[PDB]
RNA sequence: GCUUGACUGCGAGCGUGACGGCGCGAGCAGGUGCGAAAGCAGGUCAUAGUGAUCCGGUGGUUCUGAAUGGAAGGGCCAUC
RNA sequence: UGAGCCUUGAUGGAAGUGUGGACGCCAGUCUGCAUGGCUUUAAUGUUUGAUGUUCUAACGUUGACCCGUAAUCCGGGUUGCGGACAGUGUCUGGUGGGUAGUUUGACUGGGGCGGUCU
RNA sequence: GUUUAUUAAAAACACAGCACUGUGCAAACACGAAAGUGGACGUAUACGGUGUGACGCCUGCCCGGUGCCGGAAGGUUAAUU
RNA sequence: UUUUGUAUAAUGGGUCAGCGACUUAUAUUCUGUAGCAAGGUUAACCGAAUAGGGGAGCCGAAGGGAAACCGAGUCUUAACUGGGCGUUAAGUUGCAGGGUAUAGACCCGAAACCCGGUGAUCUAGCCAUGGGCAGGUUGAAGGUUGGGUAACACUAACUGGAGGACCGAACCGACUAAUGUUGAAAAAUUAGCGGAUGACUUGUGGCUGGGGGUGAAAGGCCAAUCAAACCGGGAGAUAGCU
RNA sequence: UAAGGUGAUAUGAACCGUUAUAACCGGCGAUUUCCGAAUGGGGAAACCCAGUGUGUUUCGACACACUAUCAUUAACUGAAUCCAUAGGUUAAUGAGGCGAACCGGGGGAACUGAAACAUCUAAGUACCCCGAGGAAAAGAAAUCAACCGAGAUUCCCCCAG
């Protein structure tokens, strides 16, 4: 709903038939949440999962800190 | 993908290879509960530093006790006193408590583990090829001749 | 019987329309067919048989082509 | 279980006995055991897909406990059931008067109906 | 019994009864972007939706059309590669 | 005023007084007038501010062609002819006016749509907690006892007290007629009328919000408003109509 | 600064002032009940009720001060589990509410126009919401230009309807 890392959410946007309309739309994301920190215990967090990957990337534990200065 | 390794796990993946992992490597498993592996830049300029310096740990036992031999080998062979009374049976028995020591100073604080001996030798004076080793691959055959003071 | 004038490029001057537009047209240029030749032929005896624009499709052309050479795309001509 | 690889046996090396098997041009191979002198296809593996079966570890739990806490909420922990299922995001086909915006011509002895429209 | 407060009290709405249909419980269904709540602190002798409207004797033929229920072998067919 | 046409019995106005409708901005084009002239003129800005400075730039003295391109010519066509459009038309910048364009665009006026708030002190449902129902009837089930049966059915007195039960005040409701209709009253009064222990009736407070609620269903009710409430806004909506 | 004054309807009364300290004007300070973010709990705003302190006390007890939530840190504590976290207590700091336009950001109509209407228009406007400042925002080229070169952003005139 935020994404705890590389933060995001319902962006808004339209619809399009093509033929007739331009309702808007109105995206979000993806929910999910795992997380198991081998520094101490399992801390979880809800973030996106092209979230998820990124702190799996090369953070997963490079990456709390940001969270530490929220 | 691929990752390093931290086990042995089914599949080639001995403690430190880079090869045939599956998506999502773990984070559910092979790197939080038990093994690991975040690869990254940093993470194997450390590992991937372990190939170089550890065959060098590991050379040296192949590297001065290899070909050593000589230096307990280049003697036609050793030589030791003690007692006998038949065509040369010593009493007791002399072996590597005695072997050693003599060789030791002259330069080999040799100890009786892989050595070859079958048996606590000098029991018959005259030869006797006792072959010892310091290393897997390292070994020498050096005879012994027995002598009564 | 012989053929392809159901031609290509223009057009004096007219008729008819609010206009878009529509119609008639001798004569000129290039090449045709028919006739010995004068000459006739720019579709049918004439008057109905029709759809503007836009968006595009196909072929032709060095008209243009966003640094330049190309290209895409645009124009122009022919046509759906 | 297909297809690729590509590492091996089978289309262009002589025994004597018993007997197993596979293919076989049915003048007859190849190999098991007890005893002796590159083109076509089988399989180990490896990749990649198709379906199934099992598992744990993600994910769920509107089962049971402990703790925060002399809370029905929430969270964290122990355990059981389920399990890569379900569920969600993006994309996508079908449904969709539930809901929304609309359209539904003119002439005409009033309007309609009929008929008309170049 | 109810109804058009302020021109209609009725033959209309409701009713008990009947039938069809859906729902195995985190129920179907409904309110809600969600959390959550109602259904129900109920659990198929229960809950919902539709139609008929005590009771009596009954409720015939049609599945072509539309809708719904099952099948899903074969044809056609989206994103995707 | 509107009409072919109105004394018209078609429209508007009781009368008077005050107010009440072609404006404004920039752009474009004509007309008049003024300046200058193949040239006319500056914009922002600077500023010893209406000066002076600033000529970025806009318009005209050249046009033709779709254009490259050519040029008083040029397109057209293979054409050197003809035909189309041009070629000894002075423009330009202010000022005042006629018109147009963008704007609310002479003025007044919809029924409506959209956005955000206020409303369940009426009313409709529902929740919690309290209250009301004079009097007079009928007389279910159950039960006791007598008869009766092998035993149960069954029957008779009695007791018993049921019911969206019966007549009828309070209370609740509204079927009929008269009166009222600038009323006593924006739904009542008078005489009758229906229910009146029930799906009853009522006090207090609470909960549902507008495309939403509630609805024993009439599109009914949601504050004298309901085929989509009230208030404020988009807003001078739009009005080929009066 | 001064010959006059105690605001107005508002006089009357009782006073204050007059050749160096009334009144009046300006600066700084004192006091500033209660309600209201409202902040001790509560609450039909201006009121109901409480905990811990304090002095006086005519020693009865009363008036006053502090006690909101949240965050940064620190100190002390301390579960499920060894530790360790979680959670609790305290202290100091700061924040909360209110505002005219302008500014940045999240969300975002329809009327209307197209002489109907769905693309398109109105318009990113109206409106709602968050946030900051005297300004915001922007800003020092992975810019533009054409083979010459210019040189962050910003605003005005023009290119051009
Ligand atoms: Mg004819
Ligand atoms: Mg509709
Ligand atoms: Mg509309
Ligand atoms: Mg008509
Ligand atoms: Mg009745
Ligand atoms: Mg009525
Ligand atoms: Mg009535
Ligand atoms: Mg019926
Ligand atoms: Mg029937
Ligand atoms: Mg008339
Ligand atoms: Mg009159
Ligand atoms: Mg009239
Ligand atoms: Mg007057
Ligand atoms: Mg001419
Ligand atoms: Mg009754
Ligand atoms: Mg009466
Ligand atoms: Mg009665
Ligand atoms: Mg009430
Ligand atoms: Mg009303
Ligand atoms: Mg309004
Ligand atoms: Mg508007
Ligand atoms: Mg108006
Ligand atoms: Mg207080
Ligand atoms: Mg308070
Ligand atoms: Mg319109």
């Amino acid at each position: 709903m935020k994404k705890d890392i590389h933060p995001k959410y319902e962006e808004i946007t339209a619809s399009c038939s093509c033929g007739n309309v331009m309702k808007i739309r109105s995206t979000v994301g993806h929910d999910l949440n795992l997380d198991v920190c081998s520094k101490c215990h399992p801390f979880f967090t809800g973030k996106q999962r092209d979230v998820a990957t990124g702190g799996r990337v090369d953070r997963f534990n490079k990456r709390f800190n940001i969270p530490g200065s929220k | 993908m691929q990752v390093i390794l931290l086990d042995k796990v089914a599949n080639l993946g001995s403690l430190g290879d880079q090869v045939n992992v599956k998506a999502g490597y773990a984070r559910n498993f092979l790197v939080p509960q038990g093994k690991a592996v975040p690869a990254t830049k940093k993470n194997i300029e450390f590992f991937e530093a372990r190939r170089a310096e550890l065959e060098a740990k590991l050379a040296e036992v192949l590297a001065a006790a290899n070909a050593r031999a000589e230096k307990i080998n280049a003697l036609e062979t050793v030589t030791i006193a003690s007692k006998a009374g038949d065509e040369g049976k010593l009493f007791g028995s002399i072996g590597t408590r005695d072997i050693a020591d003599a060789v030791t100073a002259a330069g080999v604080e040799v100890a009786k583990s892989e050595v070859r001996l079958p048996n606590g030798v000098l029991r018959t004076t005259g030869e006797h090829e006792v072959s010892f080793q310091v290393h897997s691959e390292v070994f020498a055959k050096v005879i012994v001749n027995v002598v009564a003071e």
